[PDB]
């Protein structure tokens, strides 16, 4: 991989289903067009300053996983255990639930033209996408990657149609929605903070950039150069798509809209308006099919330290797929969509993710006072992880002191419930602990035909 | 004027505001069946019904002078006392009248909410006086409207 | 100033579109009100308009006398209750909600 | 004997038994059938749901004579700017549609409206 083809993996991973779902709730919190475009630019700065901090840790430590070896080197085994627990039950199944709910908003919306589709059709079509993707990825290890090339191709076709059609209509003089852009706004730290949650969901994927892009012709120069080029190129596409929405829509019509891209495609492309619910739905299950490939990489290394059940990250003998980890992610994702509601799963995902984004970036500053003699090839200026830590404190504390809703309580009570399991199964190796786990490991092994992966660390 | 009627609880503006709020928040009023009864020199009585929703609205409007009404002789299966949902005299909101004798002043209108499963458009004696546009039934377990009646 | 069978023709045919509804002013033409006279206006519209069409109702307008001067002040509240409990679209002339 | 972490060859002497072959097989075909039930129940509800109401069927209409509604520039005549300043009153009446009568540039403002220019507003 060169430099130019290193940009292609960064852009193709970050651009997903977020730009088709998030513009309604960024505008709903900052109720003007002017501050709505400031937020979509400021999340592009947080995503590039966050990915530069992860690029330093990824060449410093050189152990696979996610944030798990970065948290173990800085604090010890307690926040490393809490990351593998909170990514097992909170972070990874809610990501799979938001995407499959985003697929169902776009399949159902052209059949309800001036109307709102009922929640039972949105949820029972999103549940059929979770079960179908979990069945395909648990049987056909090579089939998920062949169709991924035509899902990436359908994704950046509909992105280029929206960006170009917005520049043509803006040239003809359709600029009357940007006239008094800063009248009617919120300087509230609960409304600004929730516009950052939904804006940073569309930028999600900047922290998984470390591992699959170490295969470059000259790392330690081409990796930090792929972040300064790759993610501000995504920020240029996200601002241009939101400008393209406000040329055909008022800020009031965008709030009263089920799917924001089927409303755009009804005013611009009339005799072929069905290509927007067709390509966005292909782009969305391509984003859900991609996450089931790496299911088990963090599970395996956390099980090696004894911080995770080892019956997960077993491999089926026929159809060499990580079938226990894929089936477990599908069960928690169908449980999350029954209370459901995108704008409640986005706040639930973003509170847990940015609690641990700010712990590894603070761990970068801890490892400069505690962990010298450590051979840093990439080295950031020290003010970049300082402000990225303080912004992560703002994204955690401000929702619970301004607009405390009930999903922020279930997210705390599920993370700290893992803190009890640390003191009963890791810290105090009780005798009745492995009297339970290996009976479950042995019987699930014969039920699914799954073996230990014929694989050591590397 | 508008300003003095915003601060009067028995004004014409207040009755207009919660009649249009009730019309916006009730599927029986904006979408339901319309089933009128027999003619009368004094009053007009009709119902608003919808299949799957197991309550009805009973509208009683006196257009003559002061009269007394026996609603038992017009609708079968009513209780001995009915609660008023809305009245042209808004002091009578939530009050209970007795079904056998309902006293109506000149120009008095009442809306009753009655829990029942006896819809008039299903009976063959009232089907010729029942009307709909955009016919649908309501599913209370799924919270949807459906057309397969 | 038209017959009900000619007014209903503006609804069109099931295979030919026309007006969404013709405006119904038959309640505005009642100079005195009664139980039999309100009944015959309501049943004339519902029986004559085609099946599955949308009705509408008016009680006044710019060419009609205002309702508290046409019928009296005792009928303001009950004519508003009639307008919002009948099927279809209620149409309100300005000032009727106050009783001008 | 199965212990906890069996290889490929110890597992095959026990995974083919009847107490592990039929609970694996019915749990696979109840998931594939649940994909086809949740898909057919989606096409059942979409094809059976009624076409919902247009905006002109949903809420009440409010008819305004524009010369008599609200005067904003102190000339004794109601204007279109005076209607814009009273839109909070109209939304508090739970009104869906505003019906404005004729405001075209006219020589005759009664008797069914003799209009001079169908594409201009009258200056009053
Ligand atoms: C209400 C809140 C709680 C809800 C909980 C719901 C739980 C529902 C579980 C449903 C499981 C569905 C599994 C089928 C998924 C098929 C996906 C697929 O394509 O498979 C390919 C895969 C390919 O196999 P092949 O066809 O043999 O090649 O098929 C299977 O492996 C099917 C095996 C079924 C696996 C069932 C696993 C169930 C684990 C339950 C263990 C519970 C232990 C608890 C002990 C507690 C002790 C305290
Ligand atoms: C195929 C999908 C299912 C397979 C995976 C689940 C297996 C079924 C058993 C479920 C758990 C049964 C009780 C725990 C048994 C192990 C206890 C123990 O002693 O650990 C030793 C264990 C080591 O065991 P070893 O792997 O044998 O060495 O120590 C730990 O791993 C500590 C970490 C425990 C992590 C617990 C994970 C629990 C997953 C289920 C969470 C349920 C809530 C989901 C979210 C709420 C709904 C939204
Ligand atoms: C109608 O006008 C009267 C008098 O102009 C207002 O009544 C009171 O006026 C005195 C001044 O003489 C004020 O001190 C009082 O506060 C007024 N009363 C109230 C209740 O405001 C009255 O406000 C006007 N408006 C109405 C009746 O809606
Ligand atoms: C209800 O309507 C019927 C029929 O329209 C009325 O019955 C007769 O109607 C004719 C002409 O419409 C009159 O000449 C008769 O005098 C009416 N008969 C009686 C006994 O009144 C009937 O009056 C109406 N009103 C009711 C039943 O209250
Ligand atoms: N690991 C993941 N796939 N996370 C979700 C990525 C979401 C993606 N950035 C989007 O625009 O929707």
């Amino acid at each position: 991989l060169g430099l130019i083809s290193g940009i292609s993996i960064i852009v193709g991973t970050i651009i997903g289903s977020g730009i088709f779902v998030s513009p309604k709730s960024v505008l709903s919190n900052t109720e003007a067009v002017g501050p709505c475009l400031i937020i979509w630019a400021a999340c592009g700065v947080l995503a590039t300053l966050g990915a530069l901090c992860f690029a330093e840790l990824g060449t410093m430590i050189t152990k696979s996983g996610g944030e798990y070896p970065y948290l173990m080197e800085a604090y010890g085994p307690i926040p490393a255990y809490l990351f593998s627990w909170a990514s097992l039950i909170v972070i990874k199944p809610t990501s799979f639930a938001i995407i499959c709910l985003s697929f169902s908003e776009y399949v159902c919306a052209p059949f309800y033209v001036g109307c709102k589709p009922p929640q039972i059709v949105v949820k029972c079509l999103a549940a059929a996408a979770i079960l179908f993707i979990s069945t395909v990825n648990s049987l056909s290890v090579r089939l998920g990657s062949y169709v991924q090339n035509i899902f990436t191709a359908a994704k950046l076709v509909i992105v280029a149609i929206i960006i170009i059609s917005g520049l043509v209509l803006l040239a003809q003089g359709n600029t009357k929605n940007f006239d008094n852009s800063f009248e009617g706004a919120q300087l509230s730290v609960g409304a600004i903070s929730l516009a950052f949650y939904n804006g940073l969901w569309a930028y999600d994927g900047w922290n998984q950039l470390n591992y699959i892009t170490e295969e470059l012709r000259n790392p330690y120069r081409n990796l930090p150069l792929a972040i300064i080029i790759g993610i501000p190129l995504v920020t240029a596409c996200y601002i241009l798509m939101n400008v393209s929405y406000f040329t055909v829509m008022t800020a009031t019509e965008l709030l009263q809209s089920q799917a924001v891209a089927v409303t755009f495609g009804d005013r611009v492309l009339y005799p072929a308006s069905w290509i927007v619910p067709l390509f966005v739905a292909f782009s969305t299950i391509g984003a859900a099919n991609g996450t089931c490939f790496t299911a088990g990489r963090l599970i395996y290394v956390a099980g090696r330290e004894g911080h995770m059940l080892k019956v997960l990250s077993y491999i089926s003998v026929r159809r060499l797929t990580p079938a226990p980890a894929i089936i477990f992610y599908g069960i928690i994702a169908t449980i999350y969509i029954i209370p459901g509601d995108i704008n409640s799963l986005v706040n639930y995902f973003s509170f847990a993710a940015w609690l641990f984004y700010g712990l590894t970036i603070l761990g970068l500053i801890v490892m400069r006072f505690t962990r010298k003699e450590l051979e840093r090839p990439i080295k950031v200026p020290v003010v970049i992880p300082v402000l990225m830590t303080l912004i992560s404190v703002f994204l955690v504390l401000a929702p619970i002191i301004s607009k405390p809703t009930w999903e922020y309580l279930y997210c705390v009570l599920f993370i700290l419930s893992g803190l009890l399991f640390y003191f009963l199964f890791v810290h105090y190796k009780f005798g009745w602990a492995q009297k339970i786990s290996k009976p479950i490991t042995m019987h699930l092994q014969m039920l699914m035909e799954v073996v230990p992966p014929e694989e050591d660390p590397e | 004027n508008v300003d003095v009627q915003k601060t009067q609880p028995r004004s014409a503006l207040k009755l207009y505001q919660d009649l249009s709020l009730l019309h916006a928040n009730e599927l029986l009023l904006n979408r339901g069946w319309f089933c009128h009864l027999r003619n009368d020199s004094h009053y007009v009585v009709y119902t608003r019904e919808l299949d799957g929703i197991d309550r009805i609205f009973i509208v009683v409007l006196n257009f003559g002078e002061s009269t007394l009404l026996n609603l038992h002789n017009m609708i079968s299966g009513l209780p001995a006392k009915m609660r008023i949902r809305l009245s042209t005299n808004s002091a009578d909101k939530g009050s209970k009248v007795d079904t056998s004798g309902i006293f109506l002043d000149k120009g008095e209108g009442l809306i009753f909410e009655h829990n029942t499963k006896n819809l008039l458009h299903r009976q063959t004696a009232f089907r010729d006086r029942c009307f709909v546009s955009n016919r649908a039934c309501y599913s209370s377990v799924l919270n949807i409207l459906y057309t397969s009646c | 100033a038209e017959s009900i069978d000619r007014t209903v023709m503006y609804y069109g045919l099931p295979f030919i579109q026309e007006a969404d509804f013709p405006f119904n002013n038959y309640l505005s033409m009642l100079d005195t009100v009664s139980g039999n006279s309100v009944y015959e206006v309501i049943t004339s519209w519902m029986e004559n308009m085609p099946e599955g069409k949308w009705p509408n109702w008016m009680i006044g307008g710019p060419d009609s006398s205002r309702l508290t001067s046409r019928l009296g002040n005792q009928y303001v509240n009950v004519m508003n209750m009639l307008l919002f409990t009948l099927p279809g679209t209620p149409i309100t002339y300005y000032g009727e909600e106050i009783g001008m | 004997q199965p212990y906890a972490g069996m290889p490929k060859e110890v597992l095959f002497q026990f995974s083919g038994q009847a107490r592990y072959r039929i609970p694996r097989e019915i749990l696979f075909w109840l998931t594939v059938a649940s994909v086809l039930v949740l898909i057919a129940a989606t096409i059942a509800i979409i094809a059976l749901s009624p076409k919902c109401l247009d905006w002109w069927q949903e809420g009440p209409m409010y008819q305004i004579y524009p010369r008599s509604f609200k005067d904003s520039n102190k000339d004794g005549n109601g204007d279109l700017k005076g209607i814009q300043d009273k839109l909070d009153y109209i939304t508090a009446l739970n009104i869906k549609t505003v019906w404005i009568t004729s405001f075209y540039k006219s020589s005759l403002k009664d008797f069914r409206y003799g209009v001079e220019d169908f594409r201009e507003v009258d200056p009053i």
